[PDB]
């Protein structure tokens, strides 16, 4: 029994992390109250990853609600599945952050980092053995963004020896809701690259790009913004949550996934893209899979190479077929995956499909291709911190421009660590 | 090609047919690499929360 | 009569493990319970298979076992599992956190913690032996337990046994079923560590036996099950002499007596015949021509190499079921006339031959169709030494980036022991040349 | 779409190979390190046979047969046509050699040399392994401080006019079922100079091979272009000058020994039942004395080709070798 302590950050993190529970806890059978009514083994027999068992066989979500304004926690409170979760665990202040990574990180979030780490700890204390933590936010806000890191930073200094994952929500121009959002994401990218084993990033940008061009939604919200995200989250830990022998937790994965510890920050994909009723064949889910129109980081991966990739397969379908497509797109575009890490791909099949579909598939890569996403935030934060334009909302805060300067410098060592390994 | 040393049980037998002729640490080395190694890993988790101290 | 230790490690040694020990209650006609309703002896003896069976007063006849695994949920399929009657609880050993397929993990980090718990447990089962020959341990080459905490075993192992011999099954690593990107660099760490403490290694590629199973057992996706329930064949085949009333390899030393002239070079090669599906409604029972003749056929050995392209140093063939020496001889001229079998100068061109009647025992519902006669074949010869050759190969494509290795230097690792493992797998490929090529 | 990798740039056969290749486009030509490939054109020193046939999903094929430098060494034919029964002492078509190693079979050298010592025949022997032709056996150990000393062909069939000696090269490719196709297309290369009987300094009209005529020979190219006759002038000579063809005369010879030698090494090196495929282009060398007899001289394992004959050659090499393992959406004699 390996447990994951979930934690879920300011609007955006409750707002994707709310949906994940909801998605999970269908698969697992678990109904609002907490209550099993599923009729498969396969259903509880990892449960406990993700769930406390309380008397009664109510199943609770090991999960952290965290945010510095009351108003996104109200909402998921009165929503579908919110009754399912801890009330304890709801961790919330009153000032909000004001898109401020500042605010977050230095004084509002200071203010209730504690409180959030004393639920932490009685999760923590629960565990028979605790492999880690997941974490949920955006990194173009304060709360998810300044308190998300900050948090991730005090749970390194308690648990030094446990992993750090998180999914962060990349900003965009195209889905913003303020000119600041550059900064939160270069100081945030700062930290996570330190303090992270895991990051899967979910560029906004690509979301968006889906929802238009591929769902056909012509007004994409941020609820089908978040359905994608949610999808995608279900089967990034399918291997975690279901019996299998490939990534089967955390550390395994980081192992398979991270060959260099900075280069630690993932693409996720997702097939078949659904915002129908025939099914798709093994081939059709593993072209669609490898796709860039099913990426989740808005970059090109014919733009870099991959260093490591993890595919999980879920549904009745045939192994045979499943090995034969995968080494087919691995022979036929051998030249996209690096040649000195030697068999670099990995598969997983799992036997129950997500809901409303009978076969899908989800694509995990390390491509050297997200600098794309790097170099962009970076061109975005440079345009005005040349002009030091905003930069008084962080002053305010006690901050100094030698910080931005040093994230700035830190994220464009990043981005020439991947062009390093993309010429090699 | 000469069949040697036949030996026969009521659980089967054996043979030997020739076609050719011819033509250390310690205990307590041990257990100094595994505190070696112990150490190291306190020396860099100290490192760490004297960066994470900063 | 002397007894034998089974040690098995990690996932694939436990489950090869419970493969194997199914086959032997087969063989030996021991129940789940436990019962052997031939023994007359009750609660104990000195026969053959008294070698892997110590015996209770209740008649119960318990594998001289042990089980370690740093993860608990394979283990516990042994607890819960059909021969749960057969194993004492203090000869199952679990951990709570695997060593996450990384070899410095489980050799430094978690090895650590539970050498002296699994030594303790070894020590009982030694303690039952009137005259312990040695140890015969199964792991896996790409796990971090199999890789790691082996390697450990071993060097401790020959501190607390300094006379008794050590023997391995040791699985190599194929992507086909692989679970790790840096089972090469396993595979190389806990070999360099274990070389000087292993007297016999039997080595089990597991794209070899995947594609037995597929070509001859018509398994389009064969499973560990399908995998292990071959490999458990081949094994008791090999472990056969020690169980049984016989003359050859009747005890450990002899393995390497007869198979290893060379210490370093102790990794013999093993060759099997036949493998016939089960569900093979139609099947002509093969002879001991046909049979022997299977056995310098790649598509037949356990590791994939061409033996023509090396040198022998030892064979011996091991047949069970309906052969006599006469036919063996007969089969083994005419494949001398018309194969290329070249021995080293200094040892003699020939074989050394055990013959057991008893055909081979099948799993009750399992791929394998019973055969009126199988041949498992050990031969010492350098053409194996292509597996580290292409072991080695991706080990220098990894290491020269650095690729991974911060995940071993952070368990309390130096990098310079990658180099010296490397260094070590060198000079064994230089041996190979050595003796092998002119 | 199939992918190769090319791993021995100074191969000229094979350069005009990967590009036809491509011109197929249907094959893609991967990085040298790359071991997702379906061929491989490997290196002629320590070619990884040990690293192939271990990638799931792929057929792979190899330009070379493990274990063929057994014939393609002097040293290692000499011994491999002496010590195999298929072959045996009793060979009438190979030379006699003895392999004679610098500072054995010294011994047996001199005693069937005083066979000819005092037995009144001509005792000229030549060195191969930097060559000398003497008919002191002592002058040649001298020179020798691996080697071996093959029976000079005293009496040669020479070309008239100019009294021209020659050799004759043989293509034979064997697939990876281990077909045996000689290309029907073969050359002479000729001696530009007169056969001397007594001036063996002068090897320019002893040793016929292309680059010695070219350097040394002031004749070079005036019987025929770049000393190199074909199979169609060569007939037609044999018809008019001995009332004989090619065919009859010489190639029933050739086809002989180009079978013996390949089937007898055929259980040693055979891909049939192996994880991945060989196939091999050889270069075979020929030599004819006056009663039109044909005797074995080498076999190049890895031959060039005439200039002319470059083009039909490799698109045959694609099409019997490597298009029949991996199909696209006669040149050769099978023997
Ligand atoms: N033949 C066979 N191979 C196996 C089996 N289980 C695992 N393997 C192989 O062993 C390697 C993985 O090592 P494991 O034995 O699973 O690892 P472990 O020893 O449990 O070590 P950690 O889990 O890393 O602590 C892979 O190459 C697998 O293909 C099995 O039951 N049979
Ligand atoms: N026993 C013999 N009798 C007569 N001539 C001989 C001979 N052995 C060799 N020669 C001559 O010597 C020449 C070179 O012989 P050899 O085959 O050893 O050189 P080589 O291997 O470099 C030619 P290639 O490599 O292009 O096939 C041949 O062209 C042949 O005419
Ligand atoms: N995908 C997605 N992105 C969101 C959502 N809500 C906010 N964002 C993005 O997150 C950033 C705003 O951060 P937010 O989470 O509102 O700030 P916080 O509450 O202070 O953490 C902007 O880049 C938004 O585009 C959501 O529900 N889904
Ligand atoms: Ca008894
Ligand atoms: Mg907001
Ligand atoms: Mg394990
Ligand atoms: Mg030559």
């Amino acid at each position: 029994m390996r447990e994951i302590v979930h934690i879920q950050a300011g609007q955006c993190g409750n707002q994707i992390g709310a949906k994940f529970w909801e998605v999970i806890s269908d698969e697992h059978g678990i109904d609002p109250t907490g209550s099993y009514h599923g009729d498969s083994d396969l259903q509880l027999e990892r449960i406990n990853v993700y769930y406390n068992e309380a008397t009664g066989n109510k199943y609770v979500p090991r999960a952290i609600l965290v945010d510095l304004e009351p108003g996104t926690m109200d909402s998921v409170r009165s929503g579908p599945f919110g009754q399912i979760f801890r009330p304890d665990n709801f961790v919330f202040g009153q000032s909000g952050a004001g898109n401020n990574w500042a605010k977050g990180h230095y004084t509002e979030g200071a203010e209730l980092v504690d409180s959030v780490l004393d639920v932490v700890r009685k999760e923590s204390e629960s565990c028979d053995c605790l492999q880690g933590f997941q974490l949920t936010h955006s990194l173009g806000g304060g709360t998810g963004s300044g308190m998300g890191t900050l948090l991730i930073s005090k749970i390194r200094e308690e648990y030094p020896d446990r992993i750090m994952n998180t999914f962060s929500v990349m900003p965009s121009p195209k889905v913003s809701d303020t000119v600041v959002e550059p900064y939160n994401a270069t100081l945030s990218v700062h930290q996570l690259v330190e303090n992270t084993d895991e990051t899967y990033c979910i560029d906004n940008e690509a979301l968006y790009d889906i929802c238009f061009r591929t769902l056909k939604l012509t007004t994409p919200t941020y609820g089908d913004l978040n359905h994608l995200v949610s999808a995608t989250m279900s089967g990034v830990t399918t291997c975690l949550r279901f019996p299998g022998q490939l990534n089967a937790d955390l550390r395994k994965l980081a192992v398979n996934m991270v060959p260099f510890p900075r280069l630690h920050f993932f693409m996720p994909g997702f097939a078949p893209l659904t915002s129908q009723y025939r099914a798709l064949t093994v081939p059709e889910l593993t072209q669609q899979m490898f796709d860039s129109k099913n990426m989740m980081a808005a970059c090109d991966p014919r733009h870099g190479r991959y260093l490591t990739v993890a595919a999980i397969f879920r549904g009745r379908m045939s192994m045979k077929e499943v090995d034969e497509q995968m080494l087919n797109v691995q022979n036929k575009n051998s030249s996209y995956f690096v040649e000195w890490i030697p068999n670099n791909v990995k598969t997983a099949v799992c036997d129950i499909p997500p809901r409303g579909l009978k076969m899908s598939a989800t694509f995990i890569g390390n491509s050297t291709a997200i600098q794309e996403l790097f170099k962009r935030i970076s061109e975005q934060f440079t345009a005005m911190f040349r002009r030091k334009a905003f930069l008084h909302w962080y002053t305010g805060e006690g901050m100094d421009e030698m910080e931005f300067t040093e994230a700035e410098s830190n994220m464009n060592d990043l981005v020439s660590e991947y062009q390093q390994y993309q010429d090699a | 090609m000469e069949v040697i040393e036949l030996n026969k049980c009521t659980s089967g037998q054996s043979f030997e047919v020739i076609l050719k002729p011819p033509s250390d640490p310690s205990l307590e080395e041990i257990q100094k690499k595994l505190e070696a190694a112990e150490e190291r890993r306190k020396y860099q988790e100290a490192e760490l929360l004297k960066h994470l101290a900063e | 009569m002397r007894e034998c230790i089974s040690i098995h490690v990690g996932q694939a040694g436990v489950q090869i493990g419970n493969a194997c020990w199914e086959l032997y209650c087969l063989e030996h006609g021991i129940q789940p319970d436990g019962q052997m309703p031939s023994d007359k002896t009750i609660g104990g003896g000195d026969d053959s298979f008294n070698t892997f069976f110590s015996e209770t007063g209740a008649g119960k006849h318990v594998p001289r076992a042990v089980f370690v695994d740093l993860e608990p949920t394979v283990i516990d399929e042994v607890r819960t599992g059909t021969y749960r009657q057969l194993f004492h609880p203090e000869q199952l050993i679990t951990g709570k956190e695997d060593a996450a397929n990384n070899y410095a993990r489980g050799h430094y980090t978690i090895g650590k913690e539970i050498i002296d718990l699994v030594l303790d447990r070894i020590r009982k089962l030694a303690d039952q032996c009137t005259g312990l020959q040695g140890f015969l341990v199964f792991h896996s080459f790409g796990g971090g337990t199999g890789s790691g905490f082996t390697s450990l075993l071993m060097e401790r192992l020959s501190v607390d046994y300094g006379k008794k011999s050590k023997l391995e099954f040791s699985i190599y690593p194929a992507p086909q079923v692989s679970t790790a990107v840096v089972e090469p660099y396993n595979s190389i760490l806990t070999t360099h560590t274990t070389l000087e403490h292993s007297d016999c290694a039997f080595m089990v590629d597991n794209e070899a036996i995947y594609d037995i199973c597929r070509r001859n057992l018509d398994i389009e996706r064969p499973t560990y099950t399908n995998l292990n329930r071959l490999i458990s064949q081949i094994v008791s085949s090999i472990t056969a002499s020690l169980r049984f009333d016989g003359a050859l390899n009747v005890d450990l030393t002899e393995f390497q007596t007869n198979l290893v002239p060379y210490p370093r070079i102790h990794f013999p090669l093993a060759t099997y015949a036949p493998v016939i599906s089960a569900e093979k409604a139609y099947h002509e029972q093969l002879s001991v021509a046909e049979i022997t003749n299977a056995c310098f056929e790649p598509a037949n050995q356990m590791v994939k190499c061409d033996p023509r392209h090396g040198k022998y140093m030892a064979c011996c063939l091991l047949y069970r079921g309906d052969v006599v020496p006469k036919d063996v001889n007969a089969a083994i001229a005419t494949i001398k006339t018309k194969r290329s079998i070249q021995f080293v100068d200094w040892c003699p061109t020939g074989f050394k031959v055990g013959i057991n009647y008893q055909p081979p025992t099948v799993v009750p519902g399992g791929d394998l169709a019973k055969v009126q006669r199988a041949v498992c074949m050990l031969s010492n010869t350098t053409a194996i030494a292509e597996a580290w050759a292409r072991l080695d190969h991706k080990f220098d494509l990894m290491y020269a980036k650095r690729a991974f290795v911060h995940w071993y230097v952070g368990e309390g690792m130096e990098e310079g022991e990658f180099s010296e493992a490397r260094e070590d797998m060198a000079a064994l490929e230089k041996d190979y040349e050595e003796v092998g090529v002119d | 779409m199939y992918t190769f990798v090319v791993r021995d740039e100074n191969s000229s056969v094979y350069a005009e190979v990967s590009r036809l290749l491509l011109a197929t486009g249907q094959w893609k030509r991967l990085r040298k390190d790359n071991p997702r490939f379906n061929l491989m054109l490997g290196e002629r020193n320590r070619l990884p046979f040990g690293r192939l046939g271990h990638e799931p999903g792929l057929v792979q094929l190899v330009n070379y047969y493990r274990g063929a430098d057994k014939l393609c060494r002097k040293a290692s034919l000499v011994k491999l046509i002496k010590t195999s029964p298929e072959l045996s002492e009793s060979c009438t078509w190979f030379p006699e050699s003895y392999v004679i190693y610098p500072t054995d079979e010294r011994e047996v050298f001199l005693a069937a040399y005083n066979r000819r010592r005092e037995g009144r025949e001509g005792n000229v022997w030549i060195a191969k392994s930097g060559i000398l032709i003497s008919s002191e056996a002592s002058e040649l150990l001298d020179f020798i401080d691996v080697h071996v000393i093959q029976k000079y062909l005293e009496k040669p069939l020479l070309l008239e006019p100019g009294h021209r000696k020659f050799d004759i090269r043989s293509w034979v490719l064997v697939d990876h079922l281990y077909n045996i196709y000689l290309y029907r297309e073969g050359v002479l290369r000729t001696s530009s100079e007169p056969y001397n009987s007594a001036n063996f300094q002068d090897k320019t009209c002893h040793l016929t091979n292309h680059c010695i005529q070219k350097e040394y020979s002031k004749n070079y190219g005036r019987y025929e272009e770049g000393n190199e006759m074909f199979f169609e002038e060569f007939n037609q000579y044999l018809m008019d000058a001995l009332n004989t063809t090619l065919e009859n005369s010489i190639l029933l010879q050739i086809k002989h020994i180009i079978r013996s030698c390949l089937m007898c090494i055929e259980p040693a090196i055979s891909t049939k039942h192996l994880h991945y495929q060989s196939f091999q282009l050889f270069g075979f060398d020929f030599m004819v004395d006056e009663e039109l007899k044909v005797w074995l001289i080498e076999v190049n394992g890895a031959p060039a080709c005439a200039q002319k004959l470059y083009a039909e050659l490799c698109q045959g090499i694609v099409d019997v070798a490597i298009s029949s393992v991996f199909p696209l959406a006669s040149i050769f004699i099978k023997l």
